[PDB]
């Protein structure tokens, strides 16, 4: 499939540590629908300031998802980890087997396009 | 002093309209990523411009700050900015008594760049007050 | 409100004119490279010049800007202002009804330089407009 | 110099009235989470405008400082300034003898943005002064 | 319960080390009022100079316990370490197992909300 | 061949890593014109913000190629790994036994000489 | 419009002498120690200057450069600019009718600091041209 | 005595390395007065530059006392260091089982409180 | 250029009166602890004002620095200023003869944040000489 | 320009006078430990204020630079400056004949501060020349 | 042969890795005129931008030369690489065995001291 | 003497050291006037920018040797490294068992004290 000796391992790798680590989370909207796919999920903490004490803080969800089943999934569409509601901001290029998947929160914004 | 007096005044007049928003008062703020759009009201410059012969009649800087998440269009903040808090504000008695003036001066945006997580408009007014 | 109408005028007759560019309006924008070429409209400033003794007659700048990929000669760019926006605002019955009186100030250029993705050029039209 | 009593002559009208405060006279300042708000006088510019023959007339700005703890809101620092100072200094007997002109200038807020320990007043006056 | 065969073993870390280490305490006011709350408890150190000089040194204290018992806990509270009382000012956002507290000192700064 | 007995052994390395990572590659115009080569695909991602959001992330692939077959490649030319068309936009110095080469996307930007 | 062969006007104004340096139009260059010492061309500014009542006329500014490598004694800058520059452009027929006036503004250096890859020179034009 | 089973055993640690490590403190003034104090002493460089010239090289002493022996030092207090004196700056909140002191060097500064 | 000389003249007049400070002239100062407080001048400025067409008529800019270790009050600095300074230095008959005219400017203070070491008490002069 | 055959004249000028110095034109520089107190010549500015309606009448700035080691005090500067730049440049023929006006305009100190490995002294003259 | 009882190791540690990763550089003109030098030469990638985008990405030569046979090498002068030409651009301080060569390309730009 | 048991491990380990490593340093003036020590003597490079570019190459030579000699060592002095003369600029304050001498190079520049 690959002239790699190597692609293969880590793509082994992704399905055995993804195996072990995260949940499932079900896909809603976009194209994909309803759908159940396994990834690995962490929010780390982000705070601003702006003004002179505006502290906003929040977290940055990242989903790390396997490639093959995030393909047609563009950037309207929304995830639910459980009973939490996510949706997707951004994908990432691929590092060989898998992609970062970038989550926001609540209802996307808009669509703003034309 | 009037800074509370007329921070309070405003927030009063705005609330008089349907709700949807948070009305920090003040400046320290605190939002966290559920009590979003709301409203801040805060001051800043207060000078002593003379002007007169018979009292201080300092001037300052009235702001009030809509905050929307993140990447939202502008569209809604052009809405918020220009219907839902600028006509209300456009005559309030209680103020008329209390200040000497009201002048429009600002309408800025700004967007969070740095992990991009909220969105702020300002509207700046120019206040002459006694105190 | 006369932003959205503002933001919707414009890009409409930009849009009536030939395809070939997407037309993300107001500010976020996000593109990636799929979506190239596009044309980013927005307003800054919109202050209150007084001027006029009957109504408050603000006035604002208005941007068109169009993303180009990186290294492309600015002859293209150059030519993509003409070939594209800049002749079509010389008539727009739209927002001529709409607002009072536009007038342009400046065309200039800008890149990324850090990994050098984008490449940019920009319209600044001074408008005047009472609302 | 002038300075010195000048600063003891501020410090003993704010002692002379009600405290709440530590006095720490000057600049080195130096808190620590114990002896919060507190207030600090000194002096800053103390130039050479001549503006008389026969006199040398220097002029400074002169600082009344008070901080408040983080986050406090801005309405205990409006009412703590506009109460516990600006009342106060609006004539003090040995002021008059010592210099020439007492001038307000005008009043502003800023905090520890960064963690956050702190939040200040700074209250600037202009006193002009003849060596 | 935890549909992860790793969320369970981090878990019963989480509980070791608090039990290891780091003392326990107990809340004042809000919603939890008297109740006692295990965690570890650390001051690192914070100089802040404003003006000319105003050095202002001060501490940041820190929690880390997990969230279950945390809670509906909100800003306003306070509570105490032991003998010395503070104040929650935020929380983290769960980390997988567990959460920080970061805390004030004496009483919360009023609350100009509304 | 090389006065040094060392890059010798980094040239069977160079060669051992394209043989047990990367993919090969087929270059399109150039004065290679359409030929095969062996290299180290990569590709980290890129954030660009501009004005105030204007986040148009893409993309910095690499192959590490070495330096025999890249000779005279110049940067006009294009290239395809797998199913997608890259373009060179620079080379990097020969380090010893091989040099990255950086790819664009896409059609190259004209050429603008003279 | 007329940006595109204003550039190429004067670049092949510039050819019709001995080569021995690339005439880079516009701005990408990307030049590597292969391509060296060369000449770039591009223009900054087109602002809107009225100055006119009955066409636009436009405004812009004329970039000339130059560039050496590394250390190169600045005396070839001088040379270079004195002789091969400036005294050709001073009288170039072709731009004649292309544009409305031209105007020196001045000369200046500057040379990468660091590693010292490369020497600047920039010859610097206003350019009045009705677009 | 604490329920750490950690800090009673690191309680432990300090009190060796404090043997092991430094001198004694011969405090002078403030209300402890009369005092003798084990720690360890440091004092790494500083140096400033104000002007075009001003190098104004220094040093900033410290001592890391344990805090039970040391409490209500105060700041104005001196100290005397086997043969030379030193005046307390800082005192930093204890880490656990001990905490650091800051030292300036000759006559501590005026007072300045009123 | 007479700076030498001025510089001497002044120094002398200082050491003249109480000592208690070192004494550096020019620049490099280089303290250590073991030093303090100690008093530095020089000069900077020195155009060609000319103002005058017989001869050139310079003016330059004195500075009079004093440093004090760390975080003393500034009521010494500004006593240390006015006793030791001020009055000395107004009046010193070799000076007269060396310019021309001397004008005070202002005097401020300056400190070391990070660490802390030092603190700063500058007094800036303008003069007026002719070589 | 005619800048080489300035630099030249004034540098054999310069030479002329009793040497002990490095005479370093242009500015590649590079000293090292050994070339040391030297001097630098070289020129900025080069702008066409033409002010006058018959050539073009450039306007250009001179640095005569002078490097010392490290910390010397800036007595031996003053030096420098006084005898062996200052007058010997004020009536040099060459010159005169090369230029139309030339005026003093400034002279000044500044050592280097991260491992001061240098101290230099710079003169700044403005010339007006015709090329 | 000098008071180390260090260096002497190092001394032999220089010639070990000279000759086991270096070239046989020749030197050209300059005083030493024609000598061989046995050197570790290495081309790292430095790239600038300058104005907007203006990239003259090129390489900073370094060779790693020993002190003794490098004497009063001075600048001006040119090198040569094998095959390829370069110039010394500047000389380190001995290290205590050696001291890295800095070399440009082409021929060294005029001397401009006098 | 050394009341620590650490100090004397330390001054043995500075002994050994500057025995293995350091070299002989004569001084010239000073108090000590004509005297030997030994120190393990090392100088790093460094440049400098004075302008638009003006590259002035210089050195950093620091000493460090024991602290029992460099007292009342002061500033204007100078030393000579084997056949080389240096001066004294700055002394490091002791870090225990001995202290870094920083050099100049050449004659010491003046007084400039009074």
């Amino acid at each position: 499939d690959f002239d790699n000796l190597f692609d293969a391992a880590i793509a082994r790798a992704d399905e055995t540590i993804r195996g072990y680590m995260g949940t499932s989370a079900t896909i809603t909207s976009g194209e994909q629908s309803g759908a159940v796919i396994r990834g690995v999920f962490d929010d780390p903490e982000n705070i601003s300031y702006a003004g002179q004490g505006v502290r906003v803080e929040g977290s940055s969800p990242s989903l790390f998802v396997r490639t093959d089943e995030v393909r047609q999934l563009r950037r309207g569409d929304t995830l639910t980890i459980g009973e939490e509601n996510f949706w997707v901001d951004r994908v990432s290029p691929d590092d060989g087997g898998s992609c970062h998947l970038w989550l926001g929160r609540g209802v996307p914004p808009a669509v703003n396009r034309r | 002093m009037k800074h509370t007096e007329l921070r309070a005044a405003v927030l009063d007049a705005l609330e008089k309209h349907d709700t949807g928003a948070t009305f920090f008062d003040g400046r320290p703020a605190v939002f966290d990523e559920a009590d979003f759009p709301a409203v801040a009201v805060y001051l800043t410059g207060a000078e002593y411009t003379g002007e007169e012969l018979d009292s201080d009649t300092w001037q300052a800087e009235l702001h009030i700050e809509v905050f929307l998440p993140a990447q939202v269009p502008d569209s809604e903040l052009d809405a918020w900015m220009e219907s839902r808090i600028y006509p209300v504000m456009s005559d309030i008695p209680a103020l008329s008594d209390l200040i000497t003036s009201m002048v429009a001066s600002g309408y800025d945006y700004r967007r969070d760049d740095d992990a991009g997580l909220w969105s702020s408009a300002d509207l700046t007014y120019v206040i002459t007050y006694e105190m």
